[PDB]
């Protein structure tokens, strides 16, 4: 039962820096600054860091690094009740797989688009224009970078609904299945190989952030962004929608308890400081999302102050930050075209190692459980990533974006914290705080502070229920734009969000109803650890 | 298992000197699970400094430690009559825990010659059978010292128990006893016992005689 | 506040049985590792086993496995440590000591309970009065011989005098421990008083009171 181990620690880190820092950090962090009182905002993200992710991610570390599995093992040995947790996690994992993929293939895609003189996505003279385009973002008009985006790359325009795909965007499924070449040709060999791939995929973004932050920051109207991205307004503190945002930020950004932290860990020794390694990744991603909010309102002020256009228009979210926005001010800089090429690059690979962690939790999770699949590797992960292009071949459409759309809001949103709140249950009051407490001391030579006990026990559920209840209060039926998903769009969607969950009580009623005695002698044995 | 090794076994301090005792490993230790004890005479070790530097409640700032991989070392800057120990050096960093063999610290004084005395068998002793002549060697410094019997001026080497005390809490001195034993035959085919004292504070070794007819 | 008693231990013969406890008293004893470490009459320490906080992770040196068992009450705060197939090199004050913090070491330590492994009789002592000879201060003596197994409790005069004493410690000679003391009074004092000798040997159930006379 020896397993394999990684080639060196670094790798270990740079893989599971890799898989928590990714696009959320640029595309999201600066923006909840921004729009919640900027330097303030820092505050209840902070606390809720403290008191919330990084005991999460602390958490799932060391359970991967203890139990020596991936998720479905690992949580049927941590208690045999609740096994489908393991189950649940890896499926997300496989739902997120289908559409998280994409945004790395729009990144490759603007990456060979930038291969030109003068950026294609600066004008509203092209064929794909119309006359509500103007030059940059403007209340009531369509920007050039929007109308490449939209009417040229995506030729979302074409589609009238997910019931209408359209025809197939070949550049685009080339994108897709250029990124599954090389998700395939980084995990297909195990952590061997994975465990380099990251030192260039989790290191990137540093070397592009850095002159980026020199670029943003030599441009005239910098100044003026960093006082709209950390100007304090403390009346933000007392408004809940703030901590709630910080909240939720905190946890998909650190993403503990969706079954790669775990899988990775679980290749570590057994006395591996593993809390040294949750405190400092924890510290470089949110630090990561720090440097990247001046990297990106560097040139938000740049453009309010030198392009004339309002703050309100360009300080936004999403995909639509980094594939029209920032490529628009990129467009207007002298080495236009340098700026172009590392910015796509670099998203891309602020995507790809998250990719990678996130496919790995699925490959590892079942290494463990079928032995089948242990002994033949790269024929599964062969046929799962094939899977993957085909089904998202979907994606490549004319309305793909209406696919991505719909998976990115049901697939995984919802499922992964009542998944992770089950995961604290079961730890904190099944598995108990005592009993993990004394795992990690033989492991790391001593057990965890009041602090962390307290925080896995009491903060951690209470952190998880304050999201999974603000996530359902500021629900609305699907929309996107002035496009009305139908109902049924919304139930399949409530199907795949909930096909997830239903394995946590469907397998406990399962085994419940597979073991032999009486109700309290059949909880007893399903309650009971592996080791024993 | 990782031996540890401590020097020296035994060490001569007067109060005030500065002092290093060794702890050399077969193996590498991490210097976080390198501990120090102290144990007094007749009671249990006590926690000194852990973690090579990091010194225990209660224990005073003239301690402290240092080193790394497999040479580390406890120094005391200036050394009170209340060290008086024995220091023992731990590993925590794999398993079995091992200890050192640990550094004894005693007490310098004045040499001091040692005042004999001789005693005869008792005559309790003579009814069971047995004879057995006892030498006392007392409050002499250092503690090393050499007993000799001589049975009608002739040495006898035989049958004889030694016994050192430990350094004396006080005048900071030691004792020793001879018993050189026989039955009570050749203890009666002789008259003239004799033990003698060498030691380092006199060139002429102290004499204390008795016949079997005084 | 924190308190550590070691209870059982005695004498016992190669092949032996003995369970040896340490009752913990001053802190949440179910937080804790605790640990036996027995130390040799040599005065040497040797970690002997480690039970976690909640007994779920054992661990032995190599001259003990299989043969002793760590066991923990975390109910009624016991450390437990069965021992069997005793050889005489178990012979050790067996220390219960607490160790939580592997980068902290031992932080408490019990009084301790001596284990003694031997195949050797237990003897009762012969007491012999030591007097001169056959100035200006005198120095009696008392041989106590022939016993075992330790310890033996000398004390002059029920205990009334205490300086001008120097007991030696025991010293092993086939399978015998032979001990003995020296009193040193003022040349007056003697024969004057009475210097008595009190010995005595719990394991024979022996007391002797010897006085010393002047012929
Ligand atoms: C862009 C600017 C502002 C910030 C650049 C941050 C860079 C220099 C930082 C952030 C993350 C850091 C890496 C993450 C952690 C490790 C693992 C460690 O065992 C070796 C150093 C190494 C590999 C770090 C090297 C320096 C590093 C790459
Ligand atoms: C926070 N780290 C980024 C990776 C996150 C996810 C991911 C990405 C690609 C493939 C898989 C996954 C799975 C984990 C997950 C769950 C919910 C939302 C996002 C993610
Ligand atoms: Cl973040
Ligand atoms: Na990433
Ligand atoms: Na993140």
């Amino acid at each position: 039962d020896e397993r394999e181990t990684w080639s060196g620690k670094v790798d270990f880190l740079l893989s599971v820096i890799g898989f928590a820092v990714d696009l959320a950090n640029v595309w999201r962090f600066p923006y909840l600054c921004y729009k919640n009182g900027g330097g303030a905002f820092l505050v209840p993200y902070g606390i809720m860091l403290a008191v919330g992710g990084i005991p999460l991610f602390y958490m799932e570390l060391a359970l991967g690094q203890h139990n020596r599995k991936g998720a479905i093992t690992c949580w049927g040995r941590l208690v045999p009740l609740f096994k489908g947790i393991g189950y649940a996690v890896v499926l997300i994992a496989f739902y997120v797989d289908f559409y998280y993929n994409v945004i790395i293939a729009w990144s490759l895609r603007f990456f060979f688009a930038s291969f030109t003189n003068s950026l294609p996505w600066t004008s509203c003279n092209n064929i794909w224009n119309t006359p509500n385009c103007r030059p940059f973002e403007s209340q009531g008009f369509q920007s050039a970078a929007s109308e490449y985006f939209n009417r040229y790359i995506l030729e979302l325009n074409r589609s009238e609904g997910i019931h209408d795909l359209g025809a197939i965007k070949w550049d685009m499924a080339l994108c897709l299945l250029i990124v599954y070449l090389i998700c395939y040709f980084s995990l297909w060999k195990g952590i061997s190989t994975s465990g380099k791939v990251v030192w260039f995929t989790a290191l990137f973004p540093y070397a592009a952030l850095l002159i980026l932050l020199i670029r943003g920051l030599t441009l005239p109207g910098s100044f003026l962004g960093i006082q709209y991205y950390l100007t304090p307004n403390f009346s933000a503190i007392y408004k809940a929608e703030v901590w709630a945002d910080a909240a939720t930020q905190v946890f998909f950004s650190l993403g503990p308890g969706f079954g790669v932290l775990l899988a990775y860990a679980s290749y570590n020794k057994y006395h591996n400081n593993v809390y040294k390694d949750a405190l400092l990744t924890s510290f470089i991603n949110s630090a990561t999302s720090f440097i990247a909010g001046f990297v990106i309102f560097s040139v938000l002020g740049y453009m309010a102050h030198t392009l004339g256009v309002r703050i309100e228009d360009v300080a936004t979210e999403g995909p639509g930050l980094v594939f029209v926005v920032y490529p628009a001010a990129i467009a207007t800089m002298p080495a236009s075209t340098f700026w172009a090429l590392i910015f796509f690059m670099m998203l891309a690979t602020l995507g790809l190692d998250s990719s990678f962690g996130g496919s790995e939790a699925i490959i590892t999770a079942l290494s463990d459980e079928f032995p089948k699949i242990k002994r033949n590797r790269e024929l599964f992960v062969a046929g799962l990533f094939s899977l993957y292009f085909v089904v998202g071949l979907a994606s490549c459409t004319q309305g793909g974006f209406y696919f991505f759309h719909l998976l990115d809001r049901y697939a995984a949103g919802y499922s992964i914290l009542v998944a992770v709140f089950f995961e604290a249950i079961a730890v904190s009051w099944i598995y108990g705080t005592n009993r993990f407490s004394e795992d990690i001391r033989d492991m790391i030579g001593f057990p965890p502070g009041r602090y962390w006990q307290v925080c896995w026990r009491f903060v951690a559920p209470i952190f998880l229920l304050f999201i999974t209840v603000y996530l359902l209060i500021g629900y609305e039926p699907l929309t996107y734009a002035d496009y009305v998903y139908p109902s049924w769009a919304n139930a399949l969607g409530w199907c795949i969000a909930g096909s997830s969950v239903v394995m946590i009580p469907a397998v406990a009623i399962f085994k419940l109803l597979s073991t032999p005695g009486s109700l309290r002698q059949r909880f007893t044995i399903l309650t009971t650890p592996w080791r024993d | 298992e990782n031996v540890l090794t401590q020097s020296p076994a035994i060490m001569s301090t007067s109060p005030g000197e500065k002092v290093t005792m060794t702890c050399r490993a077969s193996s590498s230790v991490g210097s976080s699970y390198l501990h120090w004890y102290q144990q007094k005479s007749g009671a249990s070790p006590k926690l000194w400094i852990y973690s090579t530097s990091n010194l225990a409640s209660g224990v005073p700032a003239r301690f402290s430690g240092s080193g790394s991989g497999t040479s580390y070392s406890l120094t005391i800057s200036s050394v009170e009559a209340e060290d008086a120990a024995t220091y023992y050096c731990q590993q925590f960093s794999g398993y079995p825990l091992t200890f050192g063999s640990g550094t004894k610290l005693e007490m310098k004084r004045a040499d001091a010659a040692p005042t004999v005395s001789i005693f005869p068998p008792s005559s309790e002793q003579l009814t069971s059978g047995g004879a057995s002549v006892v030498c006392f060697l007392n409050n002499f410094y250092p503690k090393d010292i050499n007993v000799k019997w001589k049975i009608d001026g002739s040495e006898r080497q035989n049958g004889v128990l030694n016994s050192w005390t430990d350094q004396d809490s006080k005048d900071s001195t030691y004792s020793m006893s001879s018993t050189l034993t026989l039955t009570k035959d050749e203890y009666e085919r002789h008259n003239s016992y004799t033990c003698e004292a060498t030691h380092k504070t006199s060139t002429s070794p102290i004499v204390k005689s008795f016949n079997r007819n005084e | 506040e924190v308190q550590l008693v070691e209870s059982g231990g005695g004498l016992v013969k190669p092949g032996g049985s003995l369970k040896l406890s340490c009752a913990a008293s001053g802190f949440t004893f179910s937080s804790y590792a605790m640990s036996w470490v027995r130390q040799s009459p040599e005065k040497r320490l040797e970690w002997v086993a480690e039970i976690s906080s909640g007994g779920r992770y054992i661990y032995y040196s190599d001259t003990v496995t299989g043969r002793f068992t760590i066991s923990r009450d975390n109910a009624r705060n016991i450390l437990h440590l069965e021992m069997s197939s005793l050889r005489s090199e178990d012979t050790a004050m067996y220390y219960c000591a607490r160790g939580e913090v592997r980068q902290r070491g031992f932080d408490y330590w019990g009084q301790g309970t001596t284990l003694t492994v031997s195949s050797a009789k237990t003897t009762a002592p012969s007491v012999y009065p030591l007097a001169p000879v056959c100035g200006s201060s005198v120095t009696l003596g008392c041989l106590v011989k022939g016993y075992f197994p330790e310890p033996v409790t000398l004390t002059w005069n029920s205990g009334s005098l205490s300086s001008g004493v120097h007991t030696f410690p025991a010293v092993l000679q086939s399978d015998l421990y032979t001990l003995s003391s020296s009193v040193t009074v003022t040349s007056s004092t003697w024969p004057s008083q009475s210097i008595t000798c009190n010995v005595a040997h719990p394991a024979s159930s022996t007391k002797v009171d010897k006085k010393i006379e002047p012929r």
